[PDB]
């Protein structure tokens, strides 16, 4: 168990190409913890009278020597430049504390705005749904459906929100992927885990990625539809991206 | 070598042009080509009947796939434009001529408004190359005419 | 994967001959046409098309008429309920699928022209699901277009408009002209010169509400001076280009880009061209008596000034690809939004061989372009292997030898020094006795550097596009008797050492029926996970009812993804 201290929270675009620098005071000998709430951003790029969807996701996090952090990312195809918008919360293991200001088992029917602003954690049990988070709302979709329609779904979950009443304490971090990983009896952070480009129904079908929790195992699943671009104009290679940024896991003591 | 400056057959310096679509893109190209060569074009209803007549026939344009990528997607196209025509020498018989133009290009993904401007330029250039071929076949008609 | 097809059917007002169809994708389908002679200038065709997988009948209605206004055709396909659509598209409450198509053409007097091209669909997935006979889609949208024209020998005036049918589930970007006016006027023999005027007024509207809009007016007066001789000719041309833009809806684009668009933009620039040409000839008696060889040098100088066009959005201009004949072209983009500067001279030589009948047999062409100044269009972003900008950069070639009345050979090369190697090249040799006997050889090449400079940026990173093209093909055809015919084609990729296409067809023709069997193994996609291609095997059984002739060739040869083309 760890008790990180709140430092700041950012929601802004990168200053330079795929690089977002956030300045904040830091102390020597401290483990900086960054909880990305918006690690992905599908930017439309212009290439010679073509408007092309292109996910931009964070790749690595670097500490700027006791003065801040920087986030460096990349696009799906490694060919286009842009300024993506990323959000998160910067903390420090070594002085305000985030407090549990919301804890309720809720019923989310397709979408639900957060009752109180903060960093949401949740756990549920359903294999046919996926849960995402765009910053203000929780998005629940039908992940077992193969098509270009934005088919919603419902799920019962335990929702906990921390903002800056028990202190925020976490025990492990997890890198989500295409294979199941058991998190035990614990709550996982809610966010988009990547983006998908697919050849589906004569379109370049673009979706976001969410979290699938069946039992206690978590992996990546398809989520909210971003857009459909006709393949009569241009055709894109298929992409399925899971971000390398870790997600926080907190004990189920809230 | 024994080169020397070259010295349309002189019997076709005045001729009638019939196309069925005199305001079309092919006939406009042909008239321009029979203007740089000092040929006077007479109206279709000339009282004179001792002049040859060039009658433009059917024109066919075919575009097909020439290459594919490793996913089977179309890489290159090939367009073939065929033009038919006949020249009538009064007293003599009918001498058909034809042209065949080839053009290869890559299938470039573009917005369809920008992409048909590129296709409308390729076809316009293939009309000028087809008109030039029909003028180079006039000396061979005069040779056939003189059995 | 494997697929199979089985078709049977044909090649006063009553029923026609029905045709059936079974495939291992859509199962049984049946067509039952009926014909109706309404009048000498009216008729209809009702064709209930029963689809088994969709579990209902699509009523395909057709109406061809010819009235005083003109001749038109209308179409209305209607499927009362779709079973597959309910599973695949649950967000739609209904399942009705329909398509309305209207065409028209009317020539009042001999100069006026009228046209209509109207299309509507019910859902954004109608075109993908159905093999509609009528109806045209542009970038996935059903388009409605109207046109009025007026054409005499020396004047043109066309006004037209085109619209898209956009659904809320479609994100594709497309511009249309609502409306567009084009005017042409030619007056030659103005003294020693020829004159010509071109004008256009257009309004651009995008399918999306966040893309810029503009109104553009263009004027282009031209004056020539064509001088000709028995051995040479030179043509001097002067041109003027005047354009005006009125751009709105620039808020979304300006905030996301460093280069801002401007409200009012005036682009005014001249153009000067000098094209020369000479022809020599020689009596080629050292090869064969009575032959002639001609040598035809050609040079052209073009000058266009430089205007900064970064504050204009690019609506309808795309880069043009070049061949030998494109070395003398005076435009780099197709459209009126990008007009690159030019300070260059093009030189070329073509040599021909004529036989004793004054019939051309052989010709070869070589050409290049020398740039005195780099061609800039303001918005200059092209990936090149080298930073060279001036000098001799482009080379192109041509060849056409007519070996006999049945043998033919062709070729074409392109050599760019900004890539340091061969850009593109193609060749072809064919023997063709008659319609049923032919053997052909192919080769198509495209360097990896050429694709990086030309194709979109994501091509150079994907393994299915980044390696270029290197393809060898072979087509053959042979009839066994007066009622048999065999065809075959094999295409190979020497970069990957894997085939690209393979076809084999046999047809037995008879007096009253023909039976055709086909097989094709083709590239039909990628894996995206294991990074390898996916092949598709298909067998086709086809029975034709005859009331025709033909041994089946030239139809079997054009059935694969790389169709045969007569290159003789």
């Amino acid at each position: 168990l760890r008790a990180p201290s709140y430092c700041t929270s950012f929601n802004q675009r990168a200053q330079s190409n795929k690089t977002l620098t956030i300045n904040t005071p830091l102390t020597a000998g401290s483990q900086v913890v960054v909880a990305l709430t918006r690690p992905v951003e599908v930017i439309e790029v212009f290439d010679q009278t073509l408007v092309i969807p292109d996910p931009f996701y964070v790749t690595s996090v670097t500490r700027n020597g006791n003065s801040g952090i920087t986030l460096r990312g990349d696009d799906a195809y490694g060919a286009y430049s842009g300024l993506p918008q990323w959000a998160g919360v910067i903390m420090e293991v070594l002085a305000k504390l985030m407090t549990c200001r919301y804890a309720k088992r809720v019923r989310v029917n397709g979408s639900m705005a957060l009752p109180v602003s903060g960093v949401p954690f949740a756990r549920w049990d359903d294999g046919n749904v996926s849960v995402g988070f765009d910053g203000g709302s929780i998005i629940v979709r039908n992940a077992s459906y193969g098509g270009i329609d934005d088919v919603a779904a419902s799920v019962d979950m335990d929702l906990v929100i921390f903002n800056n009443n028990k202190p925020f304490v976490y025990d492990r971090t997890i890198n989500i992927g295409t294979s199941d990983q058991n998190i035990g009896n614990s709550l996982i952070q809610l966010s988009y885990t990547g983006a998908l480009i697919q050849n589906n129904g004569g379109y370049n079908h673009v979706r976001m990625n969410g979290i699938r929790m069946a039992g206690n195992n978590v992996r990546v699943a398809k989520n909210r539809v971003i857009g459909n671009y006709s393949r009569q104009q241009f055709q894109m290679p298929g992409k399925n991206i899971a971000v390398p940024t870790p997600l926080l896991v907190i004990p189920n003591m809230y | 070598c024994g080169w020397h400056l070259r010295d349309v057959p002189s019997t076709m310096k005045v001729m009638i042009l019939d196309s069925g679509d005199p305001n079309g893109p092919l006939s406009r190209a042909v008239r321009n080509q029979l203007r740089l060569n000092g040929v006077e074009l007479l109206d279709k209803e000339t009282t004179r009947k001792d002049v040859p007549s060039l009658r433009l026939g059917k024109v066919s344009i075919a575009k097909d796939t020439a290459s594919v990528f490793r996913n089977g997607q179309t890489a290159e196209y090939q367009m073939i434009m065929t033009v038919n025509a006949t020249v009538l020498i009064p007293g003599r018989d009918i001498y058909p001529i034809s042209a065949k133009v080839f053009r290869s290009f890559f299938d470039n993904p573009q917005m369809a408004l920008a992409k048909d401007n590129e296709q409308d330029m390729i076809v316009k250039e293939m009309y000028d190359r087809a008109a030039e071929q029909l003028i180079r076949k006039l000396p061979s008609i005069r040779a056939a005419d003189i059995r | 994967i494997w697929n199979a097809r089985f078709k049977v059917g044909p090649v006063r007002s009553g029923f026609l001959i029905p045709n059936a169809k079974y495939t291992t994708t859509n199962y049984f389908e049946f067509y039952l046409p009926y014909y109706w002679n309404i009048a000498p200038n009216m008729d209809a065709t009702i064709t209930p098309h029963y689809m088994h997988r969709r579990g209902n009948i699509m009523w395909e209605n057709e109406f061809r008429y010819l009235s005083q206004a003109g001749a038109g055709l209308m179409e209305l396909d209607y499927l009362p309920s779709d079973k597959v659509y309910e599973d695949e598209h649950p967000n739609d409450d209904s399942s009705r699928r329909w398509l309305f198509y209207w065409n028209h053409s009317g020539v009042m007097d001999q100069v006026w022209r009228f046209n209509v091209d109207y299309t509507k669909v019910s859902d954004p997935s109608y075109f993908n699901d159905f093999d509609n006979k009528y109806g045209s889609s542009t970038d996935g949208y059903a388009t409605q277009k109207f046109s009025v024209g007026y054409a005499v020998q020396n004047f043109n005036a066309t006004v037209s408009t085109k619209q898209f049918q956009v659904f809320s589930e479609q994100n594709t970007s497309s511009y249309s002209a609502e409306p567009q006016l084009d005017v042409n006027y030619y007056q030659n023999d103005v003294g020693p010169f020829d004159t010509r005027i071109y004008g256009q007024a257009v309004h651009f509207v995008n399918t999306r509400d966040d893309m810029p809009e503009a109104t553009r007016v263009h004027l282009e007066p031209t004056i020539n001076l064509p001088l000709s001789n028995n051995w040479g000719s030179i043509n001097t041309e002067a041109k003027f280009l005047a354009t005006h833009y009125q751009q709105t809806n620039l808020d979304w684009y300006n905030s996301r880009n460093t280069t801002k668009l401007d409200e009012s933009v005036n682009r005014v620039m001249p153009q000067f061209k000098v094209d020369g040409k000479m022809v020599f000839e020689r009596d080629m008696e050292m090869l064969a008596p009575g032959y002639t060889q001609t040598l035809e040098p050609r040079a052209q100088y073009l000058y266009v000034p430089y205007r900064d066009q970064s504050d204009i959005y690019n609506y309808d201009s795309s880069l043009l690809q070049s061949d030998y004949s494109g070395l003398f072209r005076d435009r780099t983009y197709g459209g009126l939004d990008r007009i690159a500067s030019a300070n260059q001279v093009t030189t070329g030589v073509t040599s021909r061989i004529y036989d004793d009948a004054a019939v051309e047999r052989f010709n070869i062409s070589v050409g290049q372009i020398y740039y005195f100044t780099e061609s800039r269009t303001g918005d200059d972003n092209i990936t090149w292997e080298n930073d060279d900008k001036t000098g001799s950069l482009v080379w192109a070639g041509d060849t056409y030898w007519r070996i006999s009345e049945r043998w033919g050979l062709r070729g074409g090369i392109q050599y760019d020094t900004r890539l340091d190697n061969v850009a593109t090249s193609n060749s072809s040799i064919e023997y063709r006795r008659d319609e049923d006997r032919l053997v052909q050889l192919n080769y198509h090449y495209a360097s990896p550097e050429y694709i990086q400079a030309t194709l979109p940026k994501y091509y150079s990173t994907a393994e299915q596009y980044k390696n270029g093209i290197s393809q060898v093909g072979a087509v053959a055809s042979r009839p066994i008797a007066d009622r048999w015919s065999i065809v075959g084609a094999y295409y190979y990729d020497t970069n990957a050492n894997k085939q690209a296409d393979s076809m084999l067809g046999v047809q037995y023709s008879s007096c009253c029926y023909a039976i055709r069997v086909g097989y094709e193994r083709k590239l039909n996609g990628w894996d995206n996970d294991k990074q390898h291609a996916v092949y598709d095997n298909a067998i086709g059984f086809n029975i034709e009812l005859r009331g025709n002739y033909g041994l089946g060739t030239q139809e079997m040869l054009r059935s694969n993804i790389l169709p045969y083309q007569n290159t003789l």
